[PDB]
């Protein structure tokens, strides 16, 4: 009922670039943390038996 | 870094084994006591005039 119009100011604008730069550097650093992670297992421990 | 952190993670893996146990077996033995004189329960009576 009270929808209100989205207004992109510059600020906001540039807000959003700052993001994605933060967004992109956390997305590489988890990247290695998984490959990390994955290579730990691998050589550490083996198959569960009951 | 991380290879280093993760190498040394798996050495102290493969240093858990265990090598072996020693133990002391000593369960049924006892300490020996030593009994000087043989008790010996004889007693000699005699009347007075030798009888």
């Amino acid at each position: 009922f009270a929808l209100a119009q989205i207004n992109a100011d510059d600020e906001f604008i540039g807000a959003i670039d700052k993001e994605s730069a933060e967004y992109l550097d956390e997305y590489a650093t988890l990247a290695r943390d998984i490959s990390n992670s994955l290579t730990l297992v691998k050589a550490a421990f083996g198959p569960l038996e009951r | 870094e991380d290879m280093a952190k993760i190498y040394g993670a798996v050495a102290a893996v493969s240093k858990n084994v265990n090598s072996s146990v020693t133990y002391e077996v000593k369960r049924g033995t006892h300490e020996l006591i030593k009994v000087p004189t043989i008790p010996h329960n004889l007693v000699l009576i005699q009347s007075d005039n030798g009888k």
